[PDB]
C-alpha cells in the first residue's frame, strides 16, 4: 500500500491535493546529488549533470532521490507520497556522490533551471561562505520569475549567533528551518533574521536510491516540504508572481515563536493555496 | 564548497590540533600521540613523533607523560567537517575525513 | 615506614579497611605492562604475558607497577598502601616496555582474566577508536559475572566533544575519570555521556618498578582506585553479582556536577560498601 510520511499531513498538503491541485504542470528543479528515475515512485521528465562523466538521471549517493521523493513521490498505490505529486520533476545535479560540490557547478545548475523555465528550485544544501556568483544566480532566478527554496543550516543555536548558511541566508531564497512531527523546532535547526518559515525535517521518511525508502534528518528534508508547497500553490493559481507565492505562504504560516527561531512559522499550503 | 544539508549521524571526532606550552603542559605519551605531531619538554627539546594514527586504533597507556609539555603538528557530515579531523560513528568506526576548512 | 596515598582516604577505603574487609580471596587482574613482581610492596600470586619476549611478573616500563600498587600495595611497614591490601593480584601483560600493546593483544588479556575466574579486570589503558572484537571480549568478561573498569581517558574537554575512549565507553565497561586531593576534576579528565565515575588520578603517589615508588598523572591513575574498590565490596559480600557492585559504586558516589563532566561522582566505597 501506499504510506504517508507526517510531513504531508502536517503542512496539510493532503488537504490541497483533495481540492484537486497537485502541483499539475510546475515544472520543479532539485539541485542535489541527482535522482534515481528508476525509481518507481518517482518520475524524471529531465534535468541536467554539472557533475564530470556521470548522468542526472541516476543518483550515486542518496540524498537527492529522498528530497525529491518529498517533493514529488507518485500518488500510485506503492511506497510514500510526496507534496506535490502531479509536479513536473527535474534532476539538476550539482553535488557529487559524497554529497559535495563546487558553488560555480551549482551556479551552473541555477542558470539551468532558469533557463529551462523552472517554476521552483530546491536547494537542499548549503556552504558556510557566501559568493557573489551564487547570490547574483539566485537573484536572476527569482528576478525571472522562480520560487527559489533552500535548506537553512543545521548549525543549531548558540545564544544570538545567526548560524544560516549561503544561499538560504540570501534574501532571493527562502531560508526554511525545520520541526518535528509535533510541530516542535528541531535543535539542529539553524537560526537568525533571514530564516522565513518551518517544515517538517526530522524523521522524514521518503524514497532512497535503487527503489527503497529511508527516514533522514536535516533542514535538506524541510526544504523540499516547501517547494512542493509552492508547487501545489502554483497549480491552483498559474499566474501567480514568484513573490506573491512566497509571500502567501509565509503569510500564512501558523505561528509557533519568535521569528528568530522558526521565521513565520510552519507552513501551511492549505491556507497559503486559498 | 557546498554540502548537502542533511544532518549526519557521527559519533565523534578526533582532530590532531598541536598544543600546550611550557608553563602549561598538556597530558599524553609517545604513544598515544598523533603521527605528523612532535612532542617536545618545558625547555623545547624533542622527545618523540606520534606512534598513533587516527584509522587503525592501538592500545597506550592512559598515563601523562611527565616528559611532555607541549606539541606541534550531531549534524556535522564528511562534508560538512573539517579537514585535519577523523570523524567515526557509533562503536567508534573510522568513517572519513573532514572536507572543509576551518572558519577565518 | 608505610605512606598512605591520599587517595585512599578519599575514597574512604581507609574507614572500609577498618571494618575488616580487605578484599582478601577477591581476584584482580591488572591488564598493564605488566607488575615488578620482585617489589617487596606487591605481591603478585599469578598472571600471562601477551606480549612477545616479556615475561608477566617483570614491568619495564612502570606504569603496571604503579597501578598494581593503587590496587593491592601490601599492608606492611613499607612504601604505600592499596585500596584492597589482600587482594589476590594477577599481572596480565598486555602492553610492552614502552607501554605500547594492539587490541589483539588486550583481548587475549580479556580473556585469560574471564577464562581464569578473575573477579575483577583493571585497564589503564585505551585506544581512540575501538573494535568489535574488543566489545565481545568485554562484553563477555562482564556478562561471565566480572566487574570491568577502565581508565576513561585523558583527552579533557572540548565544547560537548565526547572524548571517552575504548574499552572505558563500552557500557559493559566502567569509564574512570580523575579528580585531584580537593576532588577537583582534573583538566585532563576525558568527558561525555559514557564517563561514570570520579577517583583520585591526578599525583597519586605509588609502587614503581626497581623497588621505589613515583607520583604519577592521567586517569590510568584513577581507574585502579575503583578496579580496588570493587575489591573491597566483594571482600564483604562475596555474592554480589559484578552488575550490583558496579550499581553500588555509581549510586552511592559523591555528587561533583553535570554527569557529563563527572558523571555520578566521586566513588565512596564506605557508603557503597555498606
Ligand atoms: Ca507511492
Ligand atoms: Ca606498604
Amino acid at each position: 500500500a501506499q504510506t504517508v510520511p507526517y510531513g504531508i499531513p502536517l503542512i496539510k498538503a493532503d488537504k490541497v491535493q483533495a481540492q484537486g491541485f497537485k502541483g499539475a504542470n510546475v515544472k520543479v528543479a532539485v539541485l542535489d546529488t541527482g535522482i534515481q528515475a528508476s525509481h518507481p515512485d518517482l518520475n524524471v521528465v529531465g534535468g541536467a549533470s554539472f557533475v564530470a562523466g556521470e548522468a542526472y538521471n541516476t543518483d550515486g549517493n542518496g540524498h537527492g532521490t529522498h528530497v525529491a521523493g518529498t517533493v514529488a513521490a507518485l500518488d500510485n498505490t506503492t511506497g510514500v507520497l510526496g507534496v506535490a505529486p502531479s509536479v513536473s520533476l527535474y534532476a539538476v545535479k550539482v553535488l557529487n556522490s559524497s554529497g559535495s560540490g563546487s558553488y560555480s557547478g551549482i551556479v551552473s545548475g541555477i542558470e539551468w533551471a532558469t533557463t529551462n523555465g523552472m517554476d521552483v528550485i530546491n536547494m537542499s544544501l548549503g556552504g558556510a561562505s557566501g559568493s557573489t556568483a551564487m547570490k547574483q544566480a539566485v537573484d536572476n532566478a527569482y528576478a525571472r520569475g522562480v520560487v527559489v527554496v533552500a535548506a537553512a543550516g543545521n548549525s543549531g543555536n548558540s545564544g544570538s549567533t545567526n548560524t544560516i548558511g549561503y544561499p538560504a541566508k540570501y534574501d532571493s531564497v527562502i531560508a526554511v528551518g525545520a520541526v518535528d512531527s509535533n510541530s516542535n523546532r528541531a535543535s539542529f535547526s539553524s537560526v537568525g533574521a533571514e530564516l522565513e518559515v518551518m517544515a517538517p525535517g526530522a524523521g522524514v521518511y521518503s524514497t532512497y536510491p535503487t527503489n527503497t525508502y529511508a527516514t533522514l534528518n536535516g533542514t535538506s528534508m524541510a526544504s523540499p516540504h516547501v517547494a512542493g508547497a509552492a508547487a501545489l500553490i502554483l497549480s491552483k493559481h498559474p499566474n501567480l508572481s514568484a513573490s506573491q507565492v512566497r509571500n502567501r505562504l509565509s503569510s500564512t504560516a501558523t505561528y509557533l515563536g519568535s521569528s528568530f527561531y522558526y521565521g513565520k512559522g510552519l507552513i501551511n499550503v492549505e491556507a497559503a493555496a486559498q | 564548497k557546498a554540502c548537502t544539508r542533511e544532518c549526519g549521524n557521527l559519533g565523534f571526532g578526533i582532530c590532531p590540533r598541536s598544543e600546550g606550552s611550557p608553563l602549561n603542559p598538556i597530558c599524553i605519551n609517545c604513544c598515544s600521540g598523533y603521527k605528523g605531531c612532535n612532542y617536545y619538554n618545558s625547555f623545547g627539546k624533542f622527545i618523540c613523533e606520534g606512534e598513533s594514527d587516527p584509522k587503525r586504533p592501538n592500545a597506550c597507556t592512559f598515563n601523562c607523560d611527565p616528559n611532555i609539555a607541549y606539541s606541534r603538528c550531531g549534524c556535522t557530515t564528511c562534508c560538512t567537517g573539517y579537514k585535519g579531523c577523523y570523524y567515526f560513528g557509533k562503536d567508534g568506526k573510522f568513517v572519513c575525513e573532514g572536507e572543509s576548512d576551518e572558519p577565518k
